[PDB]
């Protein structure tokens, strides 16, 4: 019983997506009505910054 | 020659070194079957009785 040959993959994949919106995570940048994307580990230095509402 | 024939010393010699030949192929035998990927069911897609996809 040789290494199983797995038939290689074809159409589209998660990764295009996933790499995407991690482009559309960082890295700034502009939409619709949003005023900028304030990027993740930025917006969430912010977050923790004014906080979340407590009890 | 009074009771074995000409080549009986060919055989004998062939015979030892069967036997010898034998142990080790026998050996072979026993570490190919305890290591063989039948017996530990390696690389064998085992089925499964939804076949998911990973």
């Amino acid at each position: 019983p040789f290494t199983p040959q797995p038939a290689p993959v074809t159409g589209n994949t998660y990764r295009t997506y996933v790499n995407d919106a991690r482009t559309l995570l960082n890295s700034y940048g502009y939409t619709m009505e949003g005023k900028v994307h304030i990027p993740i580990d930025r917006a969430m230095d912010l977050i923790v910054e004014r906080g979340l509402p407590v009890r | 020659a009074q009771i074995f024939p000409r080549n009986a010393n060919l055989l004998s010699r062939l015979s030892i070194f069967a036997l010898v030949l034998l142990v080790v192929e026998g050996i072979l035998i026993l570490g190919v079957y305890f290591r063989s990927n039948y017996f530990r069911q390696v690389n064998v897609a085992i089925e499964q009785p939804v076949a998911f996809s990973h």
